[PDB]
C-alpha cells in the first residue's frame, strides 16, 4: 500500500532543500567524470573503478548511447544512473522518435532527462537521484553540444566542465585549455591530461571509459544502400585506441 | 538514530527488523503445538488451554484442514493464524483450478512463505504474529513444514513451538535418535500425545485439552483427518502412564 | 534523523537503509564463491544445518531460476526466496515474450534494477540479499553476475561472497595473478569443482564432509545442483592428492 | 512511555497490540450481559443502561435471524457494523444454498472480520464484544466473541462490568441449568440470577431488563417491557 | 427540418426561424421560438433533431454567459462560433451525437461589422452573408443569389427575407406556421414586431 | 504508517500563513534578480544570470527568459526545472485556448490558470510548492501591454514595473523613484540595468552576467514582435548605457 | 489438417499431415503442427493457427514457470491448462488440441480437447478435417500396448486414408514419438505413404 | 504487391515489387517496400500499407530498446513475437502481412506472419496480390544449397512472375541480401524493366496561359 | 453516407525545380447543394503547406491540430518544423485514430530550408506515407487529377512554368468533378518566397 503520497523533499525555514543538496553531495563524493567540446567534436571522459581487480570492467559501462548521436557519463550513484539510462532511450523513443520519425536533439532530450529528475524532487514517496549527469550529442540544426543535468533537474550548457570529485581542480584545469579552435584530437589529448591529474591509480585504457560525438561512422551501420543514412556520430573507443593516444 | 523497532519494514543498523523480532514474542507466548513426521504421513498436536469449566469440551478445535490433505497447526495470535489459512485455502484452490493436481506440500509452503514475507516489507502492515506448522502426503510422500512470522520456514523431522517448545524439541530429538528407521503413523500419534502432555508441565496451573489430528498414507489414505474416539482415548493413556 | 529510516538521503549523501540491508546479507554466516572454467560455471556455499529436527535436503541458499540460470544467495531466507520467485517468473516471461531463453547478465540487470527501485521508493524496504547468477551464455560463454541491495551489477571471473568473503577472493586473486587468465583451464566440470572446494577449503582454513557444501554447476544447455553422492565424489578425488 | 499504542500494526516489544487492548477496554466499562444454554434452548439476559432518569435504556439485544442473535457490551455502533454483517451472511447462506447458517461459522466469520482491522494501517478494532445464541442444525449454543479475534464456545459466560460475579455463578449453577430441556422459563430466571452477582446500586426492573431465548420449536425473540415482569 | 435562415446586410444581422413544432401527427405548436441569445450581440438559431437541439443552445448559452462573467468581458461573434464548432465536433465522435444545427448571427462591437455564421451537426462551420440549414437553402438561394447586396439597409434586408418566405410558403410540402425575425446591430438584439 | 514522515506541506502557522510558501519565498529572495517594466510603447525584461564559469555557454543558456506565445514572456526566479514545468503546461494553456477560439489568449487569461495551479499546490495532495515566481510580459488587445507577478502561494498582482528574487526591496525602492507612464521603451531598457547595477551582490554587471528581452509593436506594422537578446547584442547595450 | 496421437507398450506417438490451406491455396505444404510444450509434452494442433499456436506459447510459458518452481509437470496437468484456455475463452478461439506425453508413472497418456474446451483422456485421438474418413479404420485397427513399429504403422497407414480423401490434409507425415529413450522425430514422405 | 524471401547457404534474401494501388489506380509508381526493423532484420509488408508502416516502425523501436538494454545483437525470433503478440492481439485488425528476414547471432532466418497472428517458417515463400504467380516460380526453381547469386536471380525472377502476370504488382524490383558475414545489403530499384516511353509530345504550356484574379504574396516569416 | 465525399474538393502538389506547386478547389459542399466559394483546404505552419481534402469537420480539426502541434514545436526546438519532419507528424497523428479515424487525405508541400530540396507527400485516412517526388494527387476528383497529371507533368519546370501547369491540371479535373470547383487557388512556393494566385473559373 503506497500511503507516501506526499513529498519527501520539502523546503527548510532558510529556503533549503535539503534532499537536493544531499544528492549533490552524494555526486560530489563520486568519481571524476568530465566532457569537452571541440568544433568538429565533443568528448566525454571517466575514471573506471574497478571494485574488485576480480571484476570484468568492460562489463561496467559508465559511458552510455543514448541515440546514435547522444551519449552520456555520470558521477554519482551508478544504479540510479543505470535507470536513468534505460528511461531516457525510452523517452527519445516515446515522445520523439514514434512522432517525428528522426531522433530528437541534443537539448530537448536533456529536458526529458531533466524532468524525470525533477519529478523526484517533487512526487509523492520519492527521493532524488543521486547523479550528474554530462550528455553530449549532436544534431543536424544544433551542431554539437555538452549539457550538465543536476538532481535539482537544472541543466547547463558548457564548452567543457567536470563533475564529481576533482572536479574544481579539474574546471580550473580546463579554463586554462579551452579556446574555440579546439580540433577534436586535441579536446582528447585534454581531456587525458586532466583525468590523469584526478587518478594516482594505474592510468591507462583498461581503467579509463571515454567516448566521442564525432563524424558519422559508416562501418558502423550495419547495412549499406541508404546514402541519406550515414553512421552514428557516437563511438566508444578501444582499450587499444586509448593507450596509442598516451603516447602524445 | 533509536526506534529502529517503531516501524515494520525497517531495518536496525545491526541488519534486523525488530518488528518481526516483536512479533516472536507474541508466539512464544502462546500455548504449544507440535508436528511429527512418520514415515508415510504426519502427525499434528495441540494443547488448548481451559480457561473455565464453561468451555465446551470437544468444541474449539485449533486444527486447521486445506484442501483435503493438507493440516495446519499453530501457536501465537489465533486470528491471524486463521487469516492465514484463508490464504492458503485461496491459493491451494487457485492453483488446482489450474494445474488439476491437489496443491504439492513444498509447493504450498512457499505460498505461505511469500505471503508472509510479504507482510515484512511495507510499514503499512504487521508480520504475522504466528509460527504455523503444516503438512500433509504429496505424491512424493510426507512433508512437515514449520514457518516463522519472517516468512522462514523449513522441512522437519519434527517440530515445535509456543511456550513447551524446548521441552517438546528436546523429546522430539529423542525420537529421531531412538527410532532412526521411521516411527510408524499410530505410534507417532501416541508421541505426540506424551510430548504435549510433556510440554504442558511449564504452566501446570491450568487444565488442557489435547488434540490430535494425522495425514497417512496407509492409516487415513493420504487425507487429513482429526484423531477421536477410541484412538484418541488410546494416545491419551499412553500419555498417563508415561509421566508416572 | 528518520534519514535512518526510510530510503532518503543523510547529510552525507547516504542511505542507511542501504547500508543496513547489506549487514543483513551475513546473517546466515555462509560463504559461497563462484568460478568459470572452459566451458561451465560452478558455485559452491557452505550448507549448515545447525538443528537435528530440520529435513536437511530442503535446507539450501541454492535456486534453479530457468533451465540455464542458477542463483546463489547471500542472506535470509525470506528475502532469498521473495528474490528467486522473482527471477523465476521474469526469466519465463522474457522467453515468452522475446523468444529466446533470458541471459544472466541481463537477468541480474533486471532484478538489479528492482532493487534499484526499493532505494529511491519510500514504502518499499531493500532485501537483505545478494545474487550471485551464473549460467553459461550462448553469446557469452561461462559467465558470473552479482546483484547487491545498492541495486549495483557487475560481471565477475570469480567472486566470493559471505562474512570470510575477503580471505576467499585474495586467495583467489592470487591465483589468477599467477595463472595469467580469467578462468580455471579444465575441461570436465568434475575438476572446476574440485578446483573449486579446493581453492575455498585453503582459504576458510576448514576442511569439509559431504554434508558441509552445496555446489551447483552451469553447463551449456543445463544448470544442476549435486547430491550429497555426486559432491562426495569430489572430496574422495581432492583427497587422492594429499 | 509507550510509542507502541499509536496504532494496530505495531508490536510491543513484549508482543502485544496495544490499541487491541484498548478496545478489549470499553467493553468492561459497557453494561452487563449473560448468556447460558440447555441442551434445548439458549439465552441472553442484558442490563441496558440509561443516561439519566428522563432518557431510553439502550438496547443490547439484536436479532439475526430466525434462529440466531447476539447481546452487545460496548461500542453500540460498531454492534451495529457487525450485527448487519452477520445478518448478511445469515440470509447470504439462506439465499443460496437454502441453509440456517451454523453457529460455529458465524463464530469464525467474525473472527475474520475482526482480525482485518488490527493487521492494516488506519483501520481502528472494533470495539464492542458480544454473545451469540442459536439454534442450529448441531442444537444449542452460545458464543463469545472478543475484538481480538478470538471467539469461543462456551455453555454459559458474561461480559461487562462486574461481570466477574456472574460468571462465578455460572460456573457452580453448571449442572443445574445444563440439564433445563424442554423449559424455556426456568433457564431464564437461571439466567436472571446469574446477571444479579453484578449489580452494585441497583436492581431490575421493567424498564433496563432485556431478555433473549431461542431453541427446538422456538424462533428467536426478545422481550422487555410488560413482557419482562413475569421473570424480575 | 423546421426553416433556418439568415442574413449579414450591411449593419446587422437578421435571423429568421420557423414557429412550428410537430410531433408526427399534430402540430403541437405555432409560437416556438428557436434563438437563444448567447450574450448581449450576439444570437444563435438552431433546427434538428427534438431535445437535442434545445439542450444543446441552452449548454452554449450557459457556457459563453460564464465566459462573460469571469472575464466582465463579451467574446467576439467569431470566437462564440469556434467555441460552437468545436463543441459540435467532439459531439460526432461521441456515444451519442447531438443533432443540431445552428446559426449564428452577431455583432462584433470591436470591428463594428456584422457577422453570420453557419454550423451544422458534423462542425461544418462557414462565414457567410446568407445562409440556411436543412432544405430551406434549395428554396430560398436563388434568390439571395440573385437580390444580395452587401450594403442593404435593414428594411431591404427584411424585404428579401419576405420574398425567401413567400418562395417557401409556395414550394415546400409542410406548413410550417410563419417565422420569427430578429435582429442583431451594434445596439444588440430585438424581434421584428409582426412578419405580416 | 507512513504519517510519520510526512511533514505537511499544505497547513497554516498559528498566524494563518503557509509554512512551505513562506520557505519557498526565502529560496527565492536568494535568486537572480528579475525585472520588467511597461511603457507605453513597449515592455523590457531583464535578469540576472547565478554566477556563471567562463566556460559556461552563454549563446544557448536560457535559464531566466522563456517564450510561452507569440505574444506573451516571462522571467523566472527559482527552481529553474520547477519553472520549466510550468512554463510547458502554459504553453499548452495558450494552445488551447488558441484552438478553441480561434483568438490569440489574453494575458490575464493565462497568468490566473497557471497561479491557480500553484494555489492548488497549496491547498491539496500534500507536495511541495514549486519555488518559483514569474515576471509575465504580453500584449493583447484588450489591454495592451501587460505586466504581472506571480509566486508560490498562487497570488497574482499587475504592476507598471515590477522585480522578483534577490534584493526586491531594494530594486522596487529605485524603480519607484525613478518610472514615470509617458515612459518610452528605450528609456526602461537604461532603467532596468541602472537598476540591476545598483541590486547586484556582484561587484561588476556584465554581458555574460545578463538575460534580456523586449516586446514592442514597433515599428512600421500594428503586429508585435518579440526579442530576446543574444550575448553580442547585450553588449552592445551595456556599452550605450555606459555602463561598461 | 489431419491429427492423431496413440498410447503403445513404450509410451506414445503424436502424427499429423503438414498443409495449411486458406480455402483451396496451399499456404504451406510442410507445416509442422506437432508442437512441443515441454520436453515430453507435445500437442498437435488443429483448428485456427493464430489460436491454436499464441495458446500453445502460453501453455508453454506457464509449463517453464511451473517447472522452474514444482519440478516437471504431469501430462494431466498441462492438459488441464490448455482445457483451462480454451474453455475460458470458447466464444473467440476455433482451436481444437491433442495433448500426449510421457512419465515413468503413467507411461503414454493422450488428452483431448476439442471446441468448446471439455477435455477428455484416451487410448488414442484423432482430430482435424481429415480425421471423419478414419474413424472407421481406426476403431478397427488399434490395440493396446503396440509395439513402436506397430504403431508408427497404424499412425501411417491412419494418416495417408484421411489425406486421401480430405484435401485440407497433405503433404509430408510427421510424427514424434515419447519414450523413457527420449525423443525421435520422424518423417514420411508422398511416395512413400501414398502407395500404401 | 509481390514479396518473396528465399534462403540461401550463408544467409537470406527478401525482395518486392514497386507499386503501390488504390482501387484500380495506382497512387505510386515506386513505393519502397522493403522496411527495415534493425540493420540486419529486414521486413516486407502487403495489406493496408498504414498497418504495415505502423507496425514495422513500432516493433523496430522496442527492438532497438531491447537491444540497448541487452547489449546484445537483436534476433529474428524476437521481432518474431513481439509481431505476432501485438498482431493476434487485435485479432486481425491491423491488416499487416508480412515476411520478415534477417541474420542474428544464432544464424539465418526466415518467416512470414499473418494478420491474425499465425507464422510461418521456410526456405522460400512470398506474399501478396503477386503471390501465386511468385510461388509458381520457387516452386519450380528453388534447390537446396543455393549461392548467394543464385538466390538473388531467383527472388528477382520470382517477383518478376508477379509484375507481369499481376495487376497488383508491380514496377520494379527491390531486394535486401543479408549474408551472415556482413553488413546488411540493400539494393533499391536492382531490376527496372518499366521505363514510361518518350511521349508523343510536351504539354509545357505557352506562359499567360491561364485566367488569375488576384496575386497575394504570403507571410511565411 | 460515404465521409469523403459529401463535402467534396480537391488538391494536388508538383515539383518543379528550386521550387513547389500546391492547389485546390475552393468549393464546400453538401451533396449536390453548393454551400461556400470560400473555403480553402491549403493551410501552412511556417513554410511547410498542408492540403486537405475529405470531410470538412475534420479539414477544419486537422489544421486547427497540426497548428497546435508546429507551435509547441517551433516553441522548443526553438526552429520552424521542415517538411520531411512534418510529414511524419501527420502520420503519427493519424494513426493514432486508426479504429476511429479522420475522414481527409492530407498532401505536404514545402522546401527544406537547410537542405533546399523540393519536398512533397501524401497519405491515406489512416496515414501511410505515399512519398513521391513528381506529383500527389487527393479529393473526389483524384482518378481525372491522376490522368491530368501523368499527361501534363515533366520535371524540372521553372517556377512560372510549373504555374501554369499545375493550374491545367486542376481545372480541367475539377470540371469533371461535381463536387468540386467553384473557385481555385494555386500556391507557387520557391526558398525564399511563395506566391498565392487565385484562378478564374466556371461556376456551376
Ligand atoms: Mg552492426
Ligand atoms: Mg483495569
Ligand atoms: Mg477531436
Ligand atoms: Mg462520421
Ligand atoms: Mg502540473
Ligand atoms: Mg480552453
Ligand atoms: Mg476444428
Ligand atoms: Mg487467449
Ligand atoms: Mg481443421
Ligand atoms: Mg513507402
Ligand atoms: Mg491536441
Ligand atoms: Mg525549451
Ligand atoms: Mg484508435
Amino acid at each position: 500500500t503506497d500511503r507516501y503520497s506526499f513529498s519527501l523533499t520539502t523546503f527548510s525555514p532558510s529556503g533549503k532543500l535539503g534532499q537536493i543538496d544531499y544528492a549533490l553531495t552524494a555526486v560530489k563524493q563520486g568519481v571524476t567524470s568530465l566532457g569537452i567540446k571541440a568544433t568538429n567534436g565533443v568528448v566525454i571522459a571517466t575514471e573506471k573503478k574497478s571494485s574488485s581487480p576480480l571484476a570484468m570492467s568492460e562489463t561496467l559501462s559508465k559511458v552510455s548511447l543514448l541515440t546514435p548521436d547522444i551519449g552520456a557519463v555520470y558521477s554519482g550513484m551508478g544504479p540510479d544512473y543505470r535507470v536513468l539510462v534505460d528511461k531516457s532511450r525510452k523517452v527519445a523513443h516515446t515522445s520523439y522518435k514514434r512522432i517525428y520519425g528522426e531522433y530528437p536533439p541534443t537539448k530537448l532530450l536533456v529536458s526529458e532527462v531533466a524532468k524525470i529528475m525533477q519529478e523526484a524532487t517533487q512526487s509523492g514517496g520519492v527521493r532524488p537521484f543521486g547523479v550528474s549527469l554530462l550528455i553530449a550529442g549532436h544534431d543536424e540544426f544544433n551542431g554539437f553540444s555538452l549539457y550538465q543535468v543536476d538532481p535539482s533537474g537544472s541543466y547547463f550548457p558548457w564548452k567543457a566542465t567536470a563533475i564529481g570529485k576533482g572536479s574544481v581542480a579539474a574546471k580550473t584545469f580546463l579554463e586554462k585549455r579551452w579556446n574555440d579552435e579546439l580540433e577534436l584530437e586535441d579536446a582528447i589529448h585534454i581531456a587525458l591530461l586532466t583525468l590523469k591529474e584526478s587518478v594516482e591509480g594505474e592510468f591507462n585504457g583498461d581503467t579509463i571509459e571515454l567516448a566521442i560525438i564525432g563524424d558519422e561512422n559508416p562501418d558502423l551501420l550495419g547495412y549499406t544502400g541508404i546514402p541519406t543514412d550515414k553512421g552514428p556520430r557516437f563511438r566508444k573507443l578501444t582499450s587499444q585506441e586509448i593507450n596509442d593516444r598516451l603516447e602524445a | 538514530g533509536t526506534g529502529y523497532d517503531l516501524s515494520n519494514s525497517v531495518f536496525s543498523p545491526d541488519g534486523r527488523n525488530f518488528q518481526v523480532e516483536y512479533a516472536v514474542k507474541a508466539v512464544e507466548n502462546g500455548t504449544t503445538s507440535i508436528g511429527i513426521k512418520c514415515n508415510d504421513g504426519v502427525v499434528f498436536a495441540v494443547e488448548k488451554l481451559i480457561t473455565s469449566k464453561l468451555l465446551v469440551p470437544q468444541k474449539n478445535v485449533k486444527i486447521q484442514v486445506v484442501d483435503r490433505h493438507i493440516g495446519c497447526v499453530y501457536s501465537g495470535l489465533i486470528p491471524d493464524g486463521r487469516h492465514l489459512v484463508n490464504r492458503g485455502r485461496e491459493e491451494a484452490a487457485s492453483f488446482k483450478k489450474l494445474y488439476k493436481t491437489p496443491i504439492p506440500i513444498p509447493a504450498f509452503a512457499d505460498r505461505l512463505g511469500q505471503y508472509v514475507q510479504a507482510h515484512t516489507l511495507y510499514n503499512s502492515v504487521r508480520p504475522f504474529g504466528v509460527s504455523t506448522i503444516f503438512g500433509g502426503v504429496d505424491k512424493n510422500g510426507a512433508h512437515l513444514y514449520m514457518l516463522e512470522p519472517s516468512g522462514s520456514y523449513w522441512g522437519y523431522k519434527g517440530a515445535a513451538t509456543g511456550k513447551g517448545r524446548q521441552s517438546a524439541k528436546a523429546e522430539l530429538e529423542k525420537l529421531v535418535d531412538h527410532h532412526p528407521e521411521g516411527l510408524s503413523a499410530r505410534e507417532a500419534v501416541k508421541q505426540a500425545a506424551k510430548i504435549i502432555y510433556l510440554a504442558h508441565e511449564d504452566n501446570k496451573e491450568k487444565d488442557f485439552e489435547l488434540e490430535i489430528s494425522w495425514c497417512s498414507l496407509s492409516e487415513t489414505n493420504g487425507l487429513h483427518k482429526f484423531v477421536k474416539g477410541d484412538l484418541l482415548q488410546e494416545a491419551i493413556d499412553f500419555a498417563q502412564k508415561e509421566i508416572n | 534523523g528518520y534519514d535512518r529510516h526510510i530510503t532518503i538521503f543523510s547529510p552525507e549523501g547516504r542511505l542507511y537503509q542501504v547500508e543496513y540491508a547489506f549487514k543483513a546479507t551475513n546473517q546466515t554466516n555462509i560463504n559461497s564463491l563462484a568460478v568459470r572454467g572452459k566451458d561451465c560455471t560452478v558455485v559452491i556455499s557452505q550448507k549448515k544445518v545447525p538443528d537435528k529436527l530440520l529435513d536437511p535436503t530442503t535446507v539450501s541458499y541454492i535456486f534453479c531460476i530457468s533451465r540455464t540460470i542458477g542463483m546463489v544467495v547471500n542472506g535470509p531466507i525470506p528475502d532469498a526466496r521473495n528474490a528467486a520467485l522473482r527471477a523465476k517468473a521474469e526469466a519465463a516471461e522474457f522467453r515468452y515474450k522475446y523468444g529466446y531463453d533470458m541471459p544472466c547478465d541481463v537477468l541480474a540487470k533486471r532484478m538489479a534494477n528492482l532493487s534499484q527501485i526499493y532505494t529511491q521508493r519510500a514504502y518499499m524496504r531493500p532485501l537483505g540479499v545478494i545474487l550471485t547468477f551464473v549460467s553459461v551464455d550462448e553469446e557469452l560463454g561461462p559467465s558470473i553476475y552479482k546483484t547487491d541491495p545498492a541495486g549495483y551489477y557487475v560481471g565477475y571471473k570469480a567472486t566470493a561472497t559471505g562474512p570470510k568473503q575477503q580471505e576467499i577472493t585474495t586467495n583467489l586473486e592470487n591465483h589468477f595473478k599467477k595463472s595469467k587468465i580469467d578462468h580455471i583451464n579444465e575441461e570436465s566440470w568434475e575438476k572446476v569443482v574440485e578446483f573449486a572446494i579446493t581453492h575455498m577449503i585453503d582459504a576458510l582454513g576448514t576442511e569439509f564432509s559431504k554434508n558441509d557444501l552445496e555446489v551447483g554447476v552451469a553447463t551449456k544447455d543445463k544448470f544442476f545442483t549435486l547430491s550429497a553422492e555426486n559432491i562426495e565424489e569430489r572430496l574422495v578425488a581432492i583427497a587422492e592428492q594429499d | 512511555r509507550n510509542n507502541y499504542d499509536g496504532d494496530t500494526v505495531t508490536f510491543s516489544p513484549t508482543g502485544r497490540l496495544f490499541q487491541v487492548e484498548y478496545a478489549l477496554e470499553a467493553i468492561k466499562q459497557g453494561s452487563v450481559t449473560v448468556g447460558l444454554r440447555s441442551n434445548t434452548h439458549a439465552v441472553l439476559v442484558a442490563l441496558k443502561r440509561n443516561a439519566d432518569e428522563l432518557s431510553s435504556y439502550q438496547k443490547k439485544i439484536i436479532k439475526c435471524d430466525e434462529h440466531m442473535g447476539l447481546s452487545l457490551a460496548g461500542l453500540a455502533p460498531d454492534a451495529r457494523v457487525l450485527s448487519n454483517y452477520l445478518r448478511q451472511q445469515c440470509n447470504y447462506s439462506s439465499l443460496v444454498f437454502n441453509r440456517k447458517l451454523a453457529v460455529e461459522r458465524a463464530g469464525h466469520l467474525l473472527c475474520d472480520k475482526a482480525q482485518k482491522n488490527t493487521q492494516s494501517y488506519g483501520g481502528r478494532p472494533y470495539g464492542v464484544g458480544l454473545l451469540i445464541i442459536g439454534y442450529d442444525k448441531s442444537g444449542a449454543h452460545l458464543l463469545e466473541f472478543q475484538p481480538s479475534g478470538n471467539v469461543t464456545e462456551l455453555y454459559g459466560t458474561a461480559i461487562g462490568a462486574r461481570s466477574q460475579g456472574a460468571k462465578t455463578y455460572l460456573e457452580r449453577t453448571l449442572d443445574t441449568f445444563i440439564k433445563i430441556d424442554g423449559n424455556p422459563d426456568e433457564l431464564i430466571k437461571a439466567g436472571v440470577e446469574a446477571i444479579s452477582q453484578s449489580l452494585r446500586d441497583e436492581s431490575l426492573t421493567v424498564d433496563n431488563l432485556s431478555i433473549a431465548i431461542v431453541g427446538k420449536d422456538t424462533p428467536f425473540t426478545i422481550y422487555d417491557g410488560e413482557a419482562v415482569a413475569k421473570y424480575i | 427540418m423546421d426553416i433556418i435562415l439568415g442574413i449579414r446586410v450591411q449593419d446587422s444581422v437578421i435571423l429568421a426561424s420557423s414557429k412550428a413544432v410537430t410531433r408526427g401527427i399534430s402540430v403541437l405548436k405555432d409560437s416556438d421560438d428557436k434563438t437563444r441569445q448567447l450574450s448581449p450581440h450576439t444570437l444563435m438559431s438552431f433546427a434538428g433533431e427534438a431535445g437535442d437541439t434545445v439542450q444543446f443552445a441552452e449548454y452554449i448559452q450557459a457556457n459563453i454567459q460564464l465566459y462573460s462573467i469571469r472575464e466582465d468581458y463579451e467574446l467576439s461573434p467569431q470566437a462564440v462560433s469556434s467555441f460552437v464548432r468545436q463543441e459540435l465536433a467532439k459531439s460526432i465522435r461521441s456515444r451519442r451525437p447531438y443533432q443540431v444545427n445552428v446559426l449564428i448571427g452577431g455583432y462584433d462591437k470591436k470591428k463594428n461589422k456584422p457577422e453570420l455564421y453557419q454550423i451544422d451537426y458534423l462542425g461544418t462551420k462557414v462565414e457567410l452573408p446568407y445562409g440556411a440549414h436543412g432544405y430551406s437553402g434549395f428554396y430560398t438561394f436563388s434568390l439571395l443569389d440573385h437580390h444580395y447586396r452587401p450594403d442593404m439597409t435593414t428594411e431591404e434586408g427584411l424585404d428579401l427575407l419576405k420574398l425567401c418566405v413567400q418562395e417557401l410558403e409556395k414550394r415546400m410540402p409542410m406548413d410550417f406556421k410563419g417565422v420569427i425575425v430578429k435582429i442583431v446591430d451594434k445596439d444588440g438584439i430585438r424581434q421584428v414586431d409582426d412578419f405580416q | 504508517g507512513s504519517r510519520r514522515y510526512d511533514s505537511r506541506t499544505t497547513i497554516f502557522s498559528p498566524e494563518g500563513r503557509l509554512y512551505q510558501v513562506e520557505y519557498a519565498l526565502e529560496s527565492i529572495s536568494h535568486a537572480g534578480t528579475a525585472i520588467g517594466i511597461m511603457a507605453s510603447d513597449g515592455i523590457v525584461l531583464a535578469a540576472e544570470r547565478k554566477v556563471t564559469s567562463t566556460l559556461l555557454e552563454q549563446d544557448t543558456s536560457t535559464e531566466k527568459l522563456y517564450k510561452l506565445n507569440d505574444k506573451i514572456a516571462v522571467a523566472v526566479a527559482g527552481l529553474t526545472a520547477d519553472a520549466e514545468i510550468l512554463i510547458n503546461t502554459a504553453r499548452i494553456h495558450a494552445q488551447n485556448y488558441l484552438k478553441t477560439y480561434n483568438e490569440d489568449i489574453p494575458v490575464e487569461i493565462l497568468v490566473r490558470r497557471l497561479s491557480d495551479i500553484k494555489q492548488g499546490y497549496t491547498q491539496h495532495g500534500g507536495l511541495r510548492p514549486f519555488g518559483v515566481s514569474f515576471i509575465y510580459a504580453g500584449y493583447d488587445d484588450r489591454y495592451g501591454y501587460q505586466l504581472y507577478t506571480s509566486n508560490p502561494s498562487g497570488n497574482y498582482t499587475g504592476w507598471k514595473a515590477i522585480s522578483v528574487g534577490a534584493n526586491t526591496s531594494a530594486a522596487q525602492t529605485l524603480l519607484q523613484m525613478d518610472y514615470k507612464d509617458d515612459m518610452k521603451v528605450d528609456d526602461a531598457i537604461e532603467l532596468a540595468l541602472k537598476t540591476l547595477s545598483k541590486t547586484t551582490d556582484s561587484s561588476a554587471l556584465t554581458y555574460d552576467r545578463l538575460e534580456f528581452a523586449t516586446i514592442r509593436k514597433g515599428a512600421n506594422d500594428g503586429e508585435v514582435y518579440q526579442k530576446i537578446f543574444k550575448p553580442q547584442e547585450i553588449k552592445d547595450i551595456l556599452v550605450k548605457t555606459g555602463i561598461t | 489438417t489431419s491429427i492423431m496421437a496413440v498410447t503403445f507398450k513404450d509410451g506414445v506417438i503424436l502424427g499429423a499431415d503438414s498443409r495449411t490451406t486458406t480455402g483451396a491455396y496451399i499456404a504451406n505444404r510442410v507445416t509442422d503442427k506437432l508442437t512441443r510444450v515441454h520436453d515430453k509434452i507435445w500437442c498437435c494442433r488443429s483448428g485456427s493457427a493464430a489460436d491454436t499456436q499464441a495458446i500453445a506459447d502460453i501453455v508453454q510459458y506457464h509449463l517453464e514457470l511451473y517447472t522452474s518452481q514444482y519440478g516437471t509437470p504431469s501430462t494431466e496437468t498441462a492438459a488441464s491448462v490448455f482445457k483451462e484456455l480454451c474453455y475460458e475463452n470458447k466464444d473467440n478461439l476455433t482451436a481444437g488440441i491433442i495433448v500426449a506425453g510421457y512419465d515413468d508413472k503413467n507411461k503414454g497418456e493422450v488428452y483431448t480437447i476439442p471446441l468448446g474446451g471439455s477435455v477428455h483422456k484416451l487410448p488414442y485421438a484423432i482430430a482435424g478435417s481429415g480425421s471423419t474418413f478414419i474413424y472407421g479404420y481406426c476403431d478397427k485397427n488399434f490395440r493396446e500396448n503396440m509395439s513402436k513399429e506397430e504403431t508408427v504403422d497404424f499412425i501411417k497407414h491412419s494418416l495417408s486414408q484421411a489425406i486421401k480423401w480430405d484435401g485440407s490434409s497433405g503433404g509430408v507425415i510427421r510424427m514424434v514419438v515419447l519414450t523413457a529413450a527420449g525423443v525421435e522425430r520422424l518423417i514420411f514422405y508422398p511416395d512413400e505413404y501414398e502407395q500404401l | 504487391t509481390t514479396i518473396v524471401g528465399v534462403k540461401f547457404n550463408n544467409g537470406v534474401v527478401i525482395a518486392a515489387d514497386t507499386r503501390s494501388t488504390q482501387g484500380p489506380i495506382v497512387a505510386d509508381k515506386n513505393c519502397a517496400k522493403l522496411h527495415r526493423i534493425s540493420p540486419k532484420i529486414w521486413c516486407a509488408g502487403a495489406g493496408t500499407a498504414a498497418d504495415t508502416e505502423a507496425v514495422t516502425q513500432l516493433i523496430g523501436s522496442n527492438i532497438e530498446l531491447h537491444s540497448l538494454y541487452t547489449s546484445r545483437e537483436p534476433r529474428v525470433v524476437s521481432a518474431l513475437q513481439m509481431l505476432k503478440q501485438h498482431l493476434f492481439k487485435y485479432q486481425g485488425h491491423i491488416g499487416a502481412y508480412l515476411i520478415v528476414a534477417g541474420v542474428d547471432p544464432t544464424g539465418s532466418h526466415l518467416f512470414s506472419i499473418h494478420a491474425h497472428g499465425s507464422t510461418d517458417v521456410g526456405y522460400y515463400l512470398s506474399l501478396g496480390s503477386g503471390s501465386l504467380a511468385a510461388m509458381a516460380v520457387l516452386e519450380s526453381h528453388w534447390k537446396q544449397d543455393l549461392t548467394k547469386e543464385e538466390a538473388i536471380k531467383l527472388a528477382s525472377d520470382a517477383i518478376q512472375a508477379g509484375i507481369w502476370n499481376d495487376l497488383g504488382s508491380g514496377s520494379n524490383v527491390d531486394v535486401c541480401v543479408m549474408e551472415i558475414g556482413k553488413d546488411a545489403e540493400y539494393l533499391r530499384n536492382y531490376l527496372t524493366p518499366n521505363v514510361r516511353e518518350e511521349k508523343q509530345k510536351s504539354y509545357k504550356f505557352p506562359r499567360g496561359t491561364t485566367a488569375v484574379l488576384k496575386e497575394s504574396i504570403v507571410n511565411i516569416c | 453516407s460515404d465521409p469523403s465525399s459529401i463535402n467534396g474538393g480537391i488538391v494536388v502538389a508538383m515539383t518543379g525545380k528550386d521550387c513547389v506547386a500546391i492547389a485546390c478547389d475552393l468549393r464546400l459542399g453538401s451533396q449536390s447543394l453548393g454551400v461556400s466559394n470560400k473555403f480553402e483546404k491549403i493551410f501552412h505552419y511556417g513554410h511547410v503547406f498542408l492540403g486537405i481534402t475529405g470531410l470538412a469537420t475534420d479539414v477544419t480539426t486537422l489544421n486547427e491540430m497540426f497548428r497546435y502541434k508546429t507551435n509547441l514545436y517551433k516553441l522548443k526546438e526553438e526552429r520552424a518544423i521542415e517538411p520531411e519532419t512534418f510529414t511524419q507528424l501527420v502520420s503519427s497523428s493519424l494513426y493514432e485514430r486508426r479504429f476511429g479515424p479522420y475522414f481527409v487525405g492530407p498532401v505536404v508541400a514545402g522546401i527544406n530550408s537547410k537542405s533546399g530540396k523540393p519536398f512533397i507527400a501524401g497519405f491515406d485516412l489512416i496515414g501511410c506515407i505515399d512519398e513521391a517526388k513528381d506529383f500527389i494527387v487527393s479529393g473526389t476528383a483524384s482518378d481525372q487529377l491522376f490522368g491530368m497529371c501523368e499527361s501534363l507533368y515533366e520535371p524540372n519546370l521553372e517556377p512560372e512554368d510549373l504555374f501554369e501547369t499545375i493550374s491545367q491540371a486542376l481545372l480541367n479535373a475539377a470540371d469533371r468533378d461535381a463536387l468540386s470547383g467553384w473557385g481555385a487557388v494555386v500556391y507557387i512556393i520557391k526558398k525564399d518566397e511563395v506566391v498565392k494566385r487565385y484562378l478564374k473559373m466556371r461556376q456551376d
